[PDB]
Parts: C-alpha cells; structure tokens; sequence
RNA sequence: AUAUUGGCGAGAGACCGAUAGCGAACAAGUACAGUGAUGGAAAGAUGAAAAGAACUUUGAAAAGAGAGUGAAAAAGUACGUGAAAUUGUUGAAAGGGAAGGGCAUUUGAUCAGA
RNA sequence: GUCGAAUUUGGGUAUAGGGGCGAAAGACUAAUCGAACCAUCUAGUAGCUGGUUCCUGCCGAAGUUUCCCUCAGGAUAGCAG
RNA sequence: CGUGGAGGUCAGUGACGAAGCCUAGACCGUAAGGUCGGGUCGAACGGCCUCUAGUGCAGAUCUUGGUGGUAGUAGCAAAUAUUCAAAUGAGAACUUUGAAGACUGAAGUGGGGAAAGGUUCCACGUCAACAGCAGUUGGACGUGGGUUAGUCGAUCCUAAGAGAUGGGGAAGCUCCGUUUCAAAGGCCUGAUUUUAUGCAGGCCACCAUCGAAAGGGAAUCCGGUUAAGAUUCCGGAACCUGGAUAUGGAUUCUUCACGGUAACGUAACUGAAUGUGGAGACGUCGGCGCGAGCCCUGGGAGGAGUUAUCUUUUCUUCUUAAC
RNA sequence: GCUUGUGACGGCCCGUGAAAAUCCACAGGAAGGAAUAGUUUUCAUGCCAGGUCGUACUGAUAACCGCAGCAGGUCUCCAAG
RNA sequence: CUAUCUAGCGAAACCACAGCCAAGGGAACGGGCUUGGCAGAAUCAGCGGGGAAAGAAGACCCUGUUGAGCUUGACUCUAGU
RNA sequence: AAACUUUCAACAACGGAUCUCUUGGUUCUCGCAUCGAUGAAGAACGCAGCGAAAUGCGAUACGUAAUGUGAAUUGCAGAAUUCCGUGAAUCAUCGAAUCUUUGAACGCACAUUGCGCCCCUUGGUAUUCCAGGGGGCAUGCCUGUUUGAGCGUCAUUU
C-alpha cells in the first residue's frame, strides 16, 4: 500500500463493508479535501474492505498521506 | 478522563454535534496513530466519549419528542411503555373494574359485612 | 464400483447453509431446511427428537431480551429513573 | 408385493409426455359468431412437422373479427392442403378440402 | 471455487481470522485452566463443511 | 383447595464423588462424524505462595550435571498420592522337550518368641 | 466387448421407502436392499445361549407320577431344607 | 468376614504424620479376614453397639481404559534413474546451485479452467509434532503480505421444473392448482393547472415470483508492471448503456432529402396508438470451397553451435491487438 | 497437411432437432411542424456517470472425494518434428 | 523386483496354559493323563504334516408354540369399484 | 561358566488405579408467574491496546446512560492515585438508550450481501437520469374514515 501511495498516487484505505464506491469517493473528498480520480474496491480475505483511491493528478497522495499522519 | 454526561447535558444540540464531530476526527487520527504506535489504549476513551455524546444527543431528542407528544394519546410506540406484550394487551384498570348497573346496585346494597363471633 | 471409485463423484452439495439456522441443512432442490424447517413459519422439532430440542431450544443462545425480562419483572416493569 | 408399472404410470413423474418441441395444441377456431352464421377466410402459412405426431400441422391465419390483428390457429393438415391456400370455416363455407363445416 | 458467494467468502474470512494459536498472554492469567486452542482447524485435517 | 422432569428465585438430602453423578464438575451439546435427519466424546488435583529453577558447566540443540527455591523437586506445569498389567538395571536363585502345585525333609537366606 | 447413436458424459431438474426406479438381476435407491437411512415406541418379547461377585458349619436331592398346542417348557405329586 | 453411608459411644487415632500404596518381615483366625513392624505419603480416619444399601468378581466373544508376547517381526519391492561437485548446516542419499544422465513426448508428468477445497497462493522465520527413511526442505509450524473490473462472470431472460396469490380440500401440520369460477391495471394525457390531479376526455391485460458462473445476453484490447493481482493495476487506444445537451452538418419557398430503369445508394433525411415481420433461434453426418493459427520452406538482415574432415551448414529473432 | 472458424451443398428420420428476455424494421398516419426564419439528439463533435458481489491458488500418483500426502474416482479447452 | 543381510521406520492376525513322540484308556483321533521311548543353552533360512491353526455365536439339518420375502377361494379383513 | 528364561526384592519406568479432595450432578421441598409485530426464541457476522474460545456486547459493539458502593483493574501495557471525590471498578444495581444482518420476519426475492416503488432532502443544469442521507411500501381480520360498484333496490325530477 505504501508503494502504491508513493508511486501510483493511490491512497489505500480500509473502508466499511457497507460503503460503495460513491460513498468512498465522497468520504475521501470530504475528509481530506482531495479530488478522487477513481476508486477500486476489493473484499480482503479477512472480511474487511480495501479501497484503492486514485486521486486526480492535481494532488499528490504522498503529501496527503503525510498530512493525515502516515508517511 | 473522557467526557461526562452531566457536563454534556448542559450543552445545546449544536455544541453536542460539534463535539461529536471533533471526537470522530480525534478517533480517526488515533487509529491512524495506532498503526505505528503499539498498544495505544487512548482510543478506548475516545470511543466511550463518542458513545456518551451520542447517548446525550439521543436523550435530548427523545425528551423533545416526549414533550411534543405530552398528554395526547397515540405516542410513538418506542416512547410508549414497554411492559410485556401480554401486559400491554391486558385490560386497563378502568376496564375489568367496569361493572353493570345491576351489579353496582346489588354490591352497594349487600357488601361483605364485618362481623365477629363474641359468644 | 459403489465404494471407493464411486465416492470420487461426490462434488455436488445436496444441502447448503440455511438462512434461519446456519446448519448447512437447507436442501438446495427442495428449498427446505432439514433441521429447522425453513422456510416454514414454525421451527421444525419433534418429541421423538428430545436431544435435538435440547440442542436448539431457548437458552442455547444468548437470549438477548429474555435474559432481562426476569429482572424487569422483579422490579415490576418500572419506567422512570433511579432519582439519585 | 410391489406397485406394478402400469400403476406407477398414473403418478406421471417420468411418464409425462415429452412436449417441448411440439407446436401447440391442434384445435379448430373457437366457435364464434362468424362461424356460427357465415364463414371466415384464413390463409395457410405453414405446413409443419409436429414432434411426437404423425400428421403434419397447418398454421392458418385468420383476421380477428373484433380487433385489428391476426389470429394464428394450429389445425391438423388434411391431405391436399397447401400453403397459401384459403381455408373457409363456418356454416356457409364451401364443400372444399380443408374447409371447416 | 474461485466463483464463490459472499456468504461462503464471509465464513471463509471468519475461519481465517480464528485460525490462530492461543494468545500467549493467556496462560499468564490468575487461574487460567486454558492450555491451548482446542478448536484449531486446518484445511488438511478437518473440512469446514461450508 | 388440585397439577407442574419447563421458566425464575430459594432451602435441603442416611443421594453420586470424575469409568460415579446429567451427555457435559473443564472454552459440552463443545471437538469430531454424517449429504441429511441426526450421532456425539475425552478431558478436574504442583505448591501456602511460582518461590515456575538466577548462575556455572557439557551439548548445535533438546536436554544433562551442578547450583538454587521450596516443608517436600520421593511436588519441575510430561506436576497430589502414584496400584497392577508390562519394562529396564542391580542383587539372589534355579533351569537336559513347558512352568506352576501337594506332603515331607536337606541346604541356603531370613525371622519372632522365652 | 464396443467404439457415430438404443453412444458417452457434465450441470439443472423430477420420481422417496411397501414408496420410487427397473431393456427385469429382486437389480438399484449415498460401501445399506427379498423393503434405505435417522430418532422414538424400546431396557420390545425370548420356554433359547452366556454370565451371575465373601467364608465356614449342618442337612441334602431329581431326571419319576398325572395333566398341558407338551416332547429344550410348565403345573402337579414325589425326593430336600 | 469384608465395603459405601447413618444414629450412639470410645471426651478413640492423627501434620511429633490420618487415609492410600509397597513390603519370599512378625502375630492371630479352619477361613472370609484381622493385627503389627519397615518404606512411601500427606489430611483425614477408626474400634464397639445398632441402622442402611447402588455392599464383595475370574470368567459374561462382559464395559471403559491401560499393557503385552507375537516383534525389532510382516514389511516400507507398481508408475525405467539416478550420479558428481560446491554451498548451507551440528548433522545432507533426499535442501539449494551448477554439471551430467533420463523421463513425461502436445489424447503430457505442459499451460488453463468447471465442481470441490479455503489460504493450501507469496515472503520471512523456522523443525517439537506431521511428510510410514531422512530432512537444513514442505501443501508442516510461527508471523505477516496478497485477490483492484461500466466492458470477465453473477446480476437479467426463460428451459425441464419449483412455487405464492384468487379459490377449493384437509381435524391439522398443510395439500391442490399457476391463469385458474378474481372487481387481480398502470402509462398516457384533453383539460385541471381552487394541484398537471381527484372528479374528469380518450389507448392497451387471460397475470407473482424462483429456475442456467456450459443455454440466450449491451459493451476492451495491446504493451508493461508484482514476492504473490491483472482482459481488473499503469500507459496508450477503444467501445456500450443511461442521461444531459450545444454547435456544425442535413432538411424546409414544392415543408418532413435527393440519386439509380432497377437491384438498391447515402452523413443525416419527422412519425403516436395499433398491427405485422425479422433477428435472438438452434439436429447430425459427408465430401467440396475459403479464411485464421500452426506445420513445412526460399532469399535476406542479426545472434548462437559444429568445424581432424564435410556441411553457402544446424538452431534461433524477423511480431502487429481490440477498435 | 493439422487444429479451428465458415460458406454453398448433399444424405438421414413414423427422430425434422428449446424458450424467453432483448433489439431492430416495416405498415399506419395521430400529432407536430418554416420564412429579420422554423425542423432535425437513427449524421458528426462535444459533457457526465456506470453501483453491488466474485477474482489468490490447486484442480489432483499431495490442495476435491475415497478415515491418508490412498496405483481408485472426478467435467472440459489448447496441442510442435 | 522380492525374499535375504544391513541403517532407519515399524504394524496385525492370534494367544486358557503351552508346545517331542508311540501305545493305552479317555467325550470312542492327547501337548498335558498312564506306561514306555527319550531328553542339553541360544538360534537362522525355508517349509507347509500337525496345532481336529486363523477368519465368522454353521448359511446345510433339526428345534422354537422366533420372523420375514413371495403365493393361493387358507383364516380374518380392507382401499377401490 | 555366561548369555537367555523364570521368580522375588530395591530403585527407576509404563500407566493412571487407590486414597483424600469437589464452584458439578441428582432427588425432595418451598415460593413466584414474567417471551414475541414496541419484533421473541434461534441464527450469521462483527466488537477489546495486546483474544482463538467461553462469557458479554452491537458500528454508542467485553459496552453508553442512570443509580448505589467508595478506590480499584491486573497477565502485560497504559492510565490514575483530585482519588476528603458527581468518583476507580472485567464491581453491584439497572428504570434511559444503542441494538449490524437476520429470524414468526413484513416491498419483491434470497445457493444473489440480487431487484424495485413512494415521500422528504442533498449534490451532479435535473419532476423524469445518476448518486448520498432520512422516512416508508407483507398478509388475514375487526372498528371506524374516505372513494366507489351493482336495473339488488327506494324516493324525487322525469
Ligand atoms: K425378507
Ligand atoms: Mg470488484
Ligand atoms: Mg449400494
Ligand atoms: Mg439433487
Ligand atoms: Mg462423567
Ligand atoms: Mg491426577
Ligand atoms: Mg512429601
Ligand atoms: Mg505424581
Ligand atoms: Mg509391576
Ligand atoms: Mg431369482
Ligand atoms: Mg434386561
Ligand atoms: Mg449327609
Ligand atoms: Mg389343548
Ligand atoms: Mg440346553
Ligand atoms: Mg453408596
Ligand atoms: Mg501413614
Ligand atoms: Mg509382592
Ligand atoms: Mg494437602
Ligand atoms: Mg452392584
Ligand atoms: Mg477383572
Ligand atoms: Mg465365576
Ligand atoms: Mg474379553
Ligand atoms: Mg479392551
Ligand atoms: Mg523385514
Ligand atoms: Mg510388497
Ligand atoms: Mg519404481
Ligand atoms: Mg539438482
Ligand atoms: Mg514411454
Ligand atoms: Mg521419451
Ligand atoms: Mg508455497
Ligand atoms: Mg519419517
Ligand atoms: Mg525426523
Ligand atoms: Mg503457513
Ligand atoms: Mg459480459
Ligand atoms: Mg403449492
Ligand atoms: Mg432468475
Ligand atoms: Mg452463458
Ligand atoms: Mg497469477
Ligand atoms: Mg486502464
Ligand atoms: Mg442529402
Ligand atoms: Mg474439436
Ligand atoms: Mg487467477
Ligand atoms: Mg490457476
Ligand atoms: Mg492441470
Ligand atoms: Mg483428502
Ligand atoms: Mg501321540
Ligand atoms: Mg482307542
Ligand atoms: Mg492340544
Ligand atoms: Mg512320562
Ligand atoms: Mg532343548
Ligand atoms: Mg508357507
Ligand atoms: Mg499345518
Ligand atoms: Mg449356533
Ligand atoms: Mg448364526
Ligand atoms: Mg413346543
Ligand atoms: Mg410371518
Ligand atoms: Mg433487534
Ligand atoms: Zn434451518
């Protein structure tokens, strides 16, 4: 996930199993003041949901991660 | 030491909603921290504070609705008394004390008397 | 055949998980749980199956409302607050 | 001591007719006013094989007398009936092969 | 089956999460008659039967 | 007034004492078996207190030998006691196709009584 | 043996126990079939087989009579305490 | 005679050691048994008078558990087959690498999938148990990482069939039946716009739903990328559906296009109800034609092999997706 | 030549070898329509969105079933000289 | 390729106690008993005479006032008609 | 004579009997009457700083609120020791709440975390399309309301 943040401009989140791509996109936008280019989701083998949130080219996911507290 | 319900109860619903939002932000940043820091028990306090603020908000909302529905029949079912289902189906005190005019007359005329044997 | 070679052809489940009891007794083709009788309204049980009744009866779960009904009766189904 | 085969046939589990490929029930037109009093002309569109049946069927299209539409009927083809032939059904239809009288 | 229903995947997730040895700080508790995970499952020994 | 192998709360016993007593004294209707209906165990005890063996030494290690704790390690979590079957070592004895036994005495060993 | 059609086979589906299904062997119906499996009635009944747990002391048999749907059993008399 | 429990009693025994257990040591009794010494042990137990019973085991192909001889025995012999060296390691027939020899020989011992499994995938650590030898290795053990879709599936459709409702049967659990003896209807709009609805104009109904990860079906490809994901990620390039929509184009002065004899053509080129038609949509075998990929092969531009001799030679790259 | 796709045909049947969703077209002519201008999202370009669940791996002489790491059984695609 | 021997690994059947004969008698075919013959540790590979070897409460036969499958103008009934 | 076999003893094994324990069972007696559409019993899945279970709980998730007590919890970590206090606690009590997905289970389905419809509201020009938030839509039956149907039928106009 850290490689994805640094290289692919993609924030990796654990999200609610009830949340869909629209809810994930609007929640990321609201919580982090960031435009979202795309959301991919999978259900992990441990029963949680993982969202790859690719941000638009305007924002740098590495600095977004730095701001929200994980480098 | 976490929030106290008696301190929250003196606050308006706007202040309580704001405090809930801040507590949610704090919990989010705390679970971010937990990923690096091992054994971070401080998140339990914020979780209980969020629970307490939600409890007080719901208390205020439900009290306002009780005030809205005071006195009139047909309260909302989750504000009505939850006795058992059979107890809510049972006859009220007015019913089951209803008596016919004939029965009222005859039991007024001949009640059980108080009498002792004195030899 | 009929023994080891025929046991190799066992890859189609006659029963899957039952929505009501979760036992993997929901017959796929009959659409009926062989354990709890779902989707019948009544829960399947029999007096010849005393052990099964014991397995699935009240108290085998957490009882989640009924575990407090008794205390509420003891206190007379009160409705207010404890009033410090 | 066992239920015999002719007894088992009545339950109709594996003894039902294999009707998947069949064209439909072979019937005359519903006996209506037009056939009760005059005649109605339809046209033979197809003479087709029916699965499980020896005799071929004729799909005869009549006009609906009460609604603007066509009514297809599945007749059993009589010998000599051909496609494009006008079939006449009713009290007043002519004594011709394929007519319903 | 690699084309599985969510119900099956959810039971699989629960099984994966509970497929672990006993937490070793248990066995330090005051009375603790618990010695080991007696409900440990393994794919080679006992089938989940869904 | 009568019933009550269910529920809730109590008091008891010439009852059972872990192969007993409910199947279940324990994470028991659990683990596990069966497609399924169903079937369904085993499993309690260091010590007052972990004081659960610091440290040295041999060993790759497991462990051993010491040291030590403890009233006790002939209590070391493979833990109260620790039978028998069966087994090792030591000691004694006998033994040409079984062994064991009865009566009697020799021999060896051992022992009470006055 | 057979191997291009009364062919082989997957999946779906239907038929359930005196019931099904059978190109018919009483075959098959989940290693179960001349009546599946599960639980209960049920600790079913058994004139039949096996077993039936301490010591010493005293006494001490019968396999015969009659009757029985009786002949591996019982009642009855006899023998015994 | 002995055992579990009970009333009474011996103000019985006992942490200075109860019970239990072991003991070719002693004593008493014909015996059932009783008593003592020694060792072990650790918390209770006994004599007598009575009470009571789930009260005495060698057997029951007895029940549960444990243990033998057999016995270091039978055996660990199908699937052609292994060998050398180095590394690692305490330890190597079995691990890793290299070298060699072989096999599967494309109806594979290859590459993928369906059912099923469920993390077995991958990495790191790691060998007590398991891998019927071994093990440093593993589908094991311990800790983690990992499955990214508008276009691939499910989702939708109906198939054999399953199955509510309306009704009928049945004491009843429930059974029949699936469009039937039912008052089973929403989607359109003149007007209403006291509000796009109710009244109020008018058009269509012999009917739930479930049933296919191989049937039908809207639409995505190539290259690259990971320890482990890829038609899903990245780059580029498309497409379909639903919607919103403004320009350009087209059309109209003969309003809803022109051309061609025609088959038909096109950048467009109004079209409600209703009806009709087509596609979806279909067996199997045979030969023939054509395409694609593969096979074979010539020249040429590269790389590799053999070269005592011969071989302008042997092997290999030369590709082009959806749209 | 092999694999496969396909076309036009031919043989066979007392066998003539699904259904529905869905899409299109036609018939019709309701209605709506132009001249300091009306019409046309079946022509071109342009804008937005496309949710949910599955997706790893094995698929077998060791990942399924057969008590197991069992010479058994278990559907299918590709296929060089 | 086994068997064989070795390193490692390591079961099971079965087992009253056991294991040399001849005759005798005996429940009429003894490993034990009687009378004789005899008889010397511990063993390995084979072997199939014996252990009336093992496997299974004989499936044949009989008995039981034990069944079941099937049949029939057995007795007694019954759905249907 | 060893080895070997057998018997006994001691020590050591194997094994778990015996003895003594007992928060368990069993039986008897006494008292009480309280599940559920205000969604029960049961199920699935989650929730803790470090838990797989048991137990508890439900996205307010080993719990929130209220009350009482009065200083803990404890395996570690952390916090705290104001703790002369509206205040510790895995405490007790419990009247207020929360109560995922379900389940008689209720919009339609369910081998699908599948598919609708209505209302309010928010965003994307947006009554119509998409999305987010909130609230709803089962059946039978009863009383009542409203809107209706039938030449079943009364009266009036006619
Ligand atoms: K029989
Ligand atoms: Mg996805
Ligand atoms: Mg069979
Ligand atoms: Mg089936
Ligand atoms: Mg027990
Ligand atoms: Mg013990
Ligand atoms: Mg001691
Ligand atoms: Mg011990
Ligand atoms: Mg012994
Ligand atoms: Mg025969
Ligand atoms: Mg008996
Ligand atoms: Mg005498
Ligand atoms: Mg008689
Ligand atoms: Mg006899
Ligand atoms: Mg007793
Ligand atoms: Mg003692
Ligand atoms: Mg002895
Ligand atoms: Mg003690
Ligand atoms: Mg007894
Ligand atoms: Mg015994
Ligand atoms: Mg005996
Ligand atoms: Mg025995
Ligand atoms: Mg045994
Ligand atoms: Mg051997
Ligand atoms: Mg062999
Ligand atoms: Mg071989
Ligand atoms: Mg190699
Ligand atoms: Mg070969
Ligand atoms: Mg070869
Ligand atoms: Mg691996
Ligand atoms: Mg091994
Ligand atoms: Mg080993
Ligand atoms: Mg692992
Ligand atoms: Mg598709
Ligand atoms: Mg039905
Ligand atoms: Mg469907
Ligand atoms: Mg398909
Ligand atoms: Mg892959
Ligand atoms: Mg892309
Ligand atoms: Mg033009
Ligand atoms: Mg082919
Ligand atoms: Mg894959
Ligand atoms: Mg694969
Ligand atoms: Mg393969
Ligand atoms: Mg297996
Ligand atoms: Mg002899
Ligand atoms: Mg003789
Ligand atoms: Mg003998
Ligand atoms: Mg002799
Ligand atoms: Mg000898
Ligand atoms: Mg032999
Ligand atoms: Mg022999
Ligand atoms: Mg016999
Ligand atoms: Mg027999
Ligand atoms: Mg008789
Ligand atoms: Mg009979
Ligand atoms: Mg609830
Ligand atoms: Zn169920």
């Amino acid at each position: 996930a850290m490689k994805k943040v640094e290289d692919g401009n993609i924030l990796v989140f654990q999200v609610s199993m009830k949340a869909n791509k629209y809810q994930i996109k609007k929640a990321v936008k609201e919580l982090y003041e960031v435009d979202v280019l795309k959301v991919n989701t999978l259900v992990r083998p441990n029963g949680t949901k993982k969202a790859y949130v690719r941000l638009t080219a305007d924002y740098d996911a590495l600095d977004i991660a730095n701001r929200i507290g994980y480098i | 030491a976490g929030v106290k319900a008696y301190e929250l109860r003196t606050k308006s619903k706007e202040q309580l909603a704001s405090q809930l939002v801040d507590l949610k932000k704090e919990l989010a940043e705390l679970k971010v921290q937990k990923l690096s820091r091992p054994s971070l028990p401080k998140i339990k306090t914020v979780r209980k504070s969020i629970a307490c603020v939600l409890t007080v908000i719901n208390e205020q909302q439900r009290e306002a609705v009780r005030q809205l529905y005071k006195g009139k029949k047909y309260q909302p079912k989750d504000l009505r008394a939850k006795k058992t289902r059979a107890l809510r189906r049972a006859l009220t005190k007015f019913e089951a004390s209803q008596v016919t005019e004939k029965q009222r007359k005859k039991q007024i005329a001949f009640p059980q008397r108080k009498y002792a044997i004195k030899a | 055949g009929k023994g080891t070679p025929s046991f190799g052809k066992r890859h189609n489940k006659s029963h899957t998980l039952c929505n009501r009891c979760g036992r993997r007794s929901f017959h796929v083709q009959k659409k009926t749980c062989s354990s709890c009788g779902y989707p019948a309204a009544k829960t399947r049980s029999y007096n010849w199956g005393a052990k099964a009744k014991r397995r699935h009866t009240t108290g085998t779960g957490r009882m989640r409302y009924l575990k407090h009904v008794s205390r509420r009766f003891k206190n007379g189904f009160q409705t207010g607050s404890a009033s410090k | 001591g066992r239920v015999i085969r002719n007894q088992r046939k009545g339950a109709g589990s594996i003894f039902t007719s294999h009707t998947r490929l069949r064209q439909g029930a072979a019937k005359l037109r519903t006996l209506d006013y037009a056939e009760r009093h005059g005649y109605i002309r339809g046209i033979v569109k197809q003479i087709v094989h029916d699965s499980g049946r020896g005799a071929p069927l004729a799909k005869v299209v009549f006009r609906d007398p009460y609604k603007y539409r066509l009514r297809e009927e599945i007749f059993i083809a009589n010998e000599g009936v051909h496609t494009g032939q006008f079939i006449y059904a009713g009290k007043k239809a002519s004594l011709n092969v394929g007519n319903v009288l | 089956a690699a084309q599985k229903s969510f119900r099956i995947k959810q039971k699989m997730a629960k099984a994966k999460k509970q497929n672990r040895p006993l937490p070793q700080w248990i066995r330090l508790r005051t009375n603790n008659t618990i010695r080991y995970n007696a409900k440990r499952r393994n794919w080679r020994r006992t089938k989940m039967n869904i």
